[PDB]
């Protein structure tokens, strides 16, 4: 515990309406967006921008503290408001030295240059954006905003990534004349100038060199389809006993776990590739090296990498089914597995909300009070376990129809942007 | 400005107009000294006065014999006075819990007076006061609500009768001028 | 401490910051 | 909209014209009195306002001004205690007393008072027509 | 196989959507996520003419 | 590095599809694309040519992205048009020719000025307002005001238009007036009084008084304090029908009255069952107009205006306590028709989860009130109704008043005008007398404390205040047997 005195935003005294939180999250994201298109001054992907350094040093602080969080190392005791602001304080005195380090590393070693005064105004420029971005996260964070900035800030990326892979102006010229990288673009295109429409059609439906229309309809399918299974949820009658009358409902919705086993597999599977790409780069062949995988064109074979990779159309689908009979039965079970150890660890296990019902006297209308944990065991962990195997099934879906954005990503924008909507509709609002 | 007497020792106000808030609290002033004037010893003591409270009970029972003389005419002027006594020589710092209930005592006798002589809107403004001071009670409401009925307000006559009894229900006459108001009332309009 | 419009003003001048420092390099290259 | 300035107005007047102790006395008592029944209102309707300023139907600049007042009357009551000490040797552990009287007392003087003005708004509002002896004549 | 069969028989007694709320749903989100798509591509494209006329 | 457009060749088909891409849902969507009220023909028949005066004083987009396609199609339809080459679809004069510094200065000053300016503009305008609809200072004033309220003055009219003669938001609409101005400004408006030459401040004032009102009988309801919560509603029918505040008001806010000769003549009539007990030309020879064809305009203003009456009323216990009150609208000329017809089916509540779940949503389904007949009001009102709750041991109020809208004036229309007082037939046993046409509106107001935990009798008392006429209201004690 220390003393210090550090910038911060202040949360209102009172609650503040719909309209003026909708409006802060639309110039909080607008200044956030146009910060990350600028280049900086002295040099001579947002890589080179003015937000070199993005959001993920923020992320690395509230994860490291989260994890000493939950291995119970800083003694965490909810019935002081002196711990509560302890923790705060800290989690900014380390991200803004972390930050300050990270900065220092990319200068001195990033490919900026070695040779004062620049390299001076370059590492204020870098610090001066990711002050004000945790600032922003903050203020939108305090109650001003519908909700967190990091969520927010990658729902953004994710719907401007999907939106310019269809609607791109950057036309690309390679001999045969003039093509867009667009979808809606290149179909108007080829079907006002080049007046042979039964060519044209089809030369501008495949495109197996450039995005393409079918690709469009898939995704938008996927999407509808993503939005009706979302609402599914299992409910069931509760009520009170301390005052008596409230008669309730306790919605378990599908989607449990919220995205985060699905990123937990790509994170380890990505991270097992590289390190598998990297020994096999060190030492070009060996026993154990050479069984694990066999890398070729860059895609491993015969390896136990080249197993796990993904399916990107149906004609690899058809190549090899032993690959695909097991790859997804994998990541099922993996998506699956991480769900029950996700509810197990992060205190959403049937216990924990049987010990909640015993706090708040909350009990079920037709059944009795000994029995709450029981049948709690028979509904949340196949709930969980099925939302993890339905997750996995989904992105195995949408990369193997190949659309123009990984299933992960739209799964977690619209998981996003639809606890948005829960939240104003619950609340009530425009 | 305000200009100080010589020999009455009151602050009096010389300016040409003032609001009543500067006049009030320069009254009060002037009652405290005065009071001040008379009152010789240093430390004094809430403790209430006697002959002042001897002189009171003096005009209240030669008031109230006038009734048993059957004088229905000066015995409200006698009790006025005596009231009147008890309200202005008798200084502020005396004893709260023995100058309200007399009052309060001195009064009701008062509104019996007034109320059986004739004389209605006084009765039912002092009612009023009564009630506002915090005493709620069927020997007041009965009262006001004869009086509103007598000068001829209906609609607060049928609200008063209405509080009174949803506070004693077991009630006589309340409930009769419950009825009787409803009558006039539904006179009044059909 | 701080409030919001502070933060979009700081915010605001930095970016512009930025932008005339680019374009006074520019220009100071282009004319001398 | 206070009695507060008289005193020290009356405390400069007597500097030079040569009033009597007892009027300096009795203006003290009522500046007290004033801060008594000025703290007892702020202490009974403090509840009201914050479930008002909690609705978010009051502003802001006011709960921070209420809170403001709070202490203020506190103070100024302090420094009328002292004053009083300074007056009058071994002269406050009566004088709180007084006051607490005085205050409750005057409030009912004034409330009996106000009749005989208020009486006159009930006839020009129910346009009565009232002879001599108080009696009603239609 | 008894998985298959308890993850059937859950969602046997899930609620599912009526098609009055699932328009209103599906016009939430997807005004949600329209808006901050084009929010994003037009914030990308005016930023390249103007990066090269100031660099 | 990218190669810009340079011979017009691809920008063409890029605004084409921008284009299409708004049009076309936009066509789209433009292809895709009770409560009887009889006051909205005769208020404007009535209403003074000056306020009239006032009261008027104060798609192409799809056919021009139609014809620029047009124009671009045929535009680009006339035109006679390895290592990978990158290209960007914008033209070039852009960002070569002679308007390169433009696009940037144009740029720089849409980030630096018009974004924070109105960005601190609205920040501004939306901070300062409260929640109820006003400004700052007026609620300042307002609480001002109500803290040091002595309770001897008993409160008039005087005193409300006096409290709000001190608003705020009179000032900036003309800030080169007074306060005492104003005060007589609205009395010369309540006493129907011509001002002169401030006629277009006078309405603008008067027709802001509404929300003003609404926010002081809110805050008199948040101190627990009654006498000023009646007089401002009071003071609000008094602003709305443009009359003063008298015993016999009932009678005065009719259309067409001369004071001079009523209040001379007789002395006995006070309300409306007073005047429809008198014949059809006793009613003209007492008010004197003698004008059959406008004699009858007034009948029809005074046989349409709601007064209530109760039918049953009692507490309920869900898990948080809501009164029920059966209030059966009627008009100032249907006799009274005794409780024991009802047949009982309405008053019943049907018993489902859907409506166990909110019960208020069976009253929210309910038709809106007629425009209200204000002659004297510069703009338009819906009658609305006030209904505020008081306790009874103490005398003060215990929460906001609920605002209600939503009531079933059918009762009043003029089908059934043979159920007439004047007929003294015993009427009820008539052809025409069915007793499923008479609805009975149906109001809820939860009470807004948790019950008493004690076991015993607690007092009540529920107040149903009309805003925009001089009717008849509801006045009663209903009582809870809290038992456990």
């Amino acid at each position: 515990p220390f003393e210090s005195f550090l910038p911060e935003v202040i949360a209102p005294e009172r609650k503040v309406p719909y309209n003026q939180k909708l409006i802060w999250t639309g110039v909080s994201l607008l200044i956030f967006l146009i910060l990350g298109q600028i280049p900086l001054y002295g040099i001579v992907s947002n890589r080179g921008t003015l937000l070199e350094l993005g959001v993920s040093p923020i992320i690395t602080s509230s994860m490291i503290f989260q994890f000493l969080q939950g291995t119970q190392l800083l003694q965490i005791r909810p019935e002081s408001k002196q711990d509560r602001e302890l923790f705060q304080i800290a989690q900014k005195v380390c991200a803004i030295i972390l930050i300050l380090g990270q900065a220092l590393v990319v200068v001195m070693t990033g490919n900026y240059g070695a040779p004062l005064p620049i390299c001076l105004l370059l590492i204020f420029q870098l610090m001066f954006a990711s002050l004000i971005v945790m600032l922003l996260d903050e203020l939108l964070s305090k109650g001003y905003g519908l909700g967190s900035g990091i969520s927010l800030f990658t729902a953004t990326n994710i719907a401007e990534q999907i939106f310019w892979r269809a609607f791109a102006p950057t036309t690309v010229n390679s001999g045969r004349g003039k093509e867009f990288e667009g979808a809606v673009i290149a179909f108007f295109h080829l079907l006002a100038v080049r007046k042979d429409k039964k060519r044209a059609l089809v030369e501008a439906f495949y495109r197996t060199n450039l995005p393409n229309m079918f690709q469009v309809l898939m995704t938008v399918a996927i999407f509808l389809f993503v939005l009706y299974l979302q609402g599914f949820r299992y409910e069931l009658p509760i009520r009170s006993t301390k005052v008596r009358g409230q008669i309730g409902i306790y919605p378990i919705k599908l989607f449990y776990t919220s995205n985060t086993p699905i990123m937990l597999q790509s994170a380890l599977t990505s991270n097992i590739f590289l390190i598998s790409q990297i020994l096999f780069q060190k030492y070009p062949t060996n026993p154990l090296i050479r069984l694990i995988g066999v890398w070729g064109i860059q895609m491993a074979l015969s390896g136990l990498a080249y197993y796990i990779q993904p399916l990107m159309s149906l004609s690899e689908a058809l190549l090899d089914p032993i690959k695909t009979i097991v790859y997804i039965t994998f990541v099922l079970g993996s998506c699956a597995v991480f769900s029950k150890t996700w509810i197990e660890i992060s205190g959403t296990s049937p216990r924990d909300i049987a010990k909640q019902f015993k706090d708040q006297g909350m009990v079920i209308n037709g059944k009795r009070e000994t029995s709450i944990y029981r049948e709690l065991k028979k509904i949340i962990p196949t709930a969980a376990a099925f939302g993890g195997a339905t997750i996995g099934a989904l992105s195995v879906g949408s990369d193997l129809l190949g659309t123009l954005g990984s299933g992960a990503s739209i799964l977690m924008a619209t998981t996003t942007i639809y606890g948005y909507y829960e939240a104003a509709a619950k609340e009530g609002g425009f | 400005t305000l200009e100080y007497n010589a020999n009455s020792k009151l602050i009096t106000a010389s300016d040409a107009v003032v609001a009543l808030s500067t006049e009030t609290n320069i009254d009060q002033i002037n009652v405290l000294t005065t009071s001040l004037i008379g009152e010789t010893n240093p430390n004094f003591t809430p403790q209430p006065n006697e002959a002042l409270s001897k002189m009171i009970k003096g005009l209240f029972e030669s008031g109230m014999k006038n009734l048993q003389q059957k004088k229905l005419n000066e015995a409200l002027k006698n009790v006025s006075l005596a009231i009147e006594m008890a309200q202005r020589k008798r200084a502020p710092w005396e004893a709260f819990a023995i100058q309200l209930p007399e009052l309060h005592f001195m009064l009701r006798s008062k509104i019996d007076l007034c109320l059986i002589l004739g004389k209605h809107l006084e009765a039912l403004q002092d009612l009023d006061f009564l009630l506002g001071t915090g005493l709620i009670q069927p020997d007041v409401f009965v009262r006001k609500a004869d009086c509103l009925l007598k000068l001829r307000q209906w609609e607060e006559a049928r609200a008063t009768c209405e509080r009174g009894l949803a506070l004693a229900p077991e009630d006589m006459k309340l409930r009769a001028l419950l009825i009787e108001t409803a009558r006039n009332l539904a006179e009044y309009n059909g | 401490r701080v409030d919001p419009l502070v933060v979009l003003f700081l915010a605001v001048g930095f970016i512009f910051s930025v932008v005339a420092l680019h374009v006074i390099s520019k220009v100071a290259g282009k004319l001398f | 909209n206070d009695a507060h300035d008289l005193y020290f107005q009356i405390k400069e007047m007597s500097e030079n014209e040569k009033i009597h102790e007892k009027v300096l006395k009795a203006a003290l008592l009522n500046r007290g009195a004033e801060s008594v029944r000025r703290s007892l209102k702020l202490k009974e309707l403090a509840p009201q306002i914050n479930l008002l300023y909690k609705n978010g139907s009051i502003g802001e600049d006011y709960w921070k001004r209420f809170e403001t007042e709070v202490k203020l009357i506190e103070l100024e009551f302090k420094d009328t205690l002292q004053e009083a000490e300074r007056l009058q040797p071994g002269w406050v552990q009566l004088f709180v007393m007084v006051c607490k009287e005085i205050c409750f007392n005057q409030a009912l003087s004034r409330r009996y008072q106000s009749i005989l003005k208020r009486k006159e708004v009930c006839i020009k509002e129910w346009e009565l027509k009232i002879n001599n002896d108080g009696r009603l004549v239609n | 196989v008894e998985f298959v069969r308890e993850g059937t028989q859950f969602l046997a007694k899930c609620k599912k959507p009526d098609l009055k709320e699932y328009t209103k749903i599906v016009k939430a989100v997807g005004i949600g996520f329209i808006a901050v798509g084009i929010i994003g591509y037009a914030i990308k494209l005016i930023h390249i003419p103007i990066r090269y006329v100031i660099v | 590095n990218y190669e810009y457009d340079e011979a017009s060749e691809t920008w063409p088909s890029f605004i084409l599809t921008g284009l299409l891409m708004v049009v076309g849902p936009m066509t789209l969507l433009q292809i895709y694309q009770f409560n009887e009220e009889v006051f909205k023909n005769l208020n404007e028949e009535y209403t003074s040519d000056e306020i009239k005066q006032f009261r008027r004083k104060f798609n192409i987009i799809i056919i021009v992205g139609w014809i620029l396609v047009a124009i671009l199609l045929q535009r680009i339809n006339s035109n006679d048009a390895q290592s990978t080459s990158h290209g960007i679809a914008l033209p070039r004069f852009l960002v070569d020719g002679s308007a390169s510094p433009l696009l940037v200065v144009c740029y720089v000053a849409l980030l630096g000025l018009i974004l924070p300016y109105f960005v601190s503009r609205w920040w501004a305008r939306t901070q300062s307002y409260t929640k109820k609809g006003i400004h700052n200072v007026t609620a300042s004033n307002f609480v001002s005001n109500l803290v040091n309220y002595k309770p001897s003055e008993i409160v008039t009219t005087d005193l409300i238009l006096h409290w709000l003669s001190f608003a705020h938001e009179f000032k900036q609409f003309f800030p080169d007036l007074q306060p005492t101005d104003f005060e007589k400004l609205l009395q010369d408006h309540i006493n129907r009084r011509d001002s002169g030459k401030l006629n277009n401040a006078k309405f603008r004032i008067v027709a802001k008084c509404h929300s003003l009102l609404h926010g002081l009988l809110d805050i008199a309801c948040g101190f627990r304090n009654l006498d000023i919560a009646l007089g401002a509603i009071n003071t609000f029918k008094c602003i709305v029908q443009a009359v003063p505040l008298t015993p016999n008001c009932q009678i005065l806010q009719l259309p067409n009255v001369d004071k001079e000769h009523f209040i001379t003549k007789t002395g006995d009539i006070h309300t409306l069952g007073k005047l429809f007990t008198l014949e059809d030309a006793k009613i003209g020879e007492v008010l004197g107009i003698k004008d059959q064809a406008k004699l009858n305009e007034t009948l029809r203003v005074a046989s349409h205006i709601p007064n209530l009456k109760i039918i049953k009323a009692d507490f309920l216990v869900p898990g948080r306590p809501y009164i029920s009150l059966k209030v059966l609208v009627r008009s100032a000329k249907q006799p009274l028709i005794p409780t024991s017809l009802i047949p009982e089916e309405n008053l019943t509540e049907p018993q489902d989860s859907e409506s166990q779940r909110d019960p208020f949503a069976m009253m929210s389904k309910q038709p809106l009130v007629p425009y209200s007949f204000a002659p004297f009001f510069p703009t338009k009102r819906r009658g609305s109704w006030c209904c505020l709750v008081s306790s009874q041991k103490d005398g003060k109020i215990l929460q906001t008043p609920i605002i209600i809208e939503k009531l079933s004036y059918k009762n009043l229309n003029d089908d059934k005008d043979f159920f007439d007082k004047r007929i003294k037939m015993d009427l009820t046993k008539h052809e025409k007398f069915d007793i499923n046409d008479w609805e009975i509106g149906t109001i809820k107001i939860p009470l807004g404390q948790p019950a008493p935990e004690t076991v015993g009798d607690f007092f009540f008392r529920v107040i149903v205040k009309s805003t925009d006429y001089f009717t008849t209201d509801l006045d009663i004690t209903m009582n809870m047997k809290v038992r456990d």
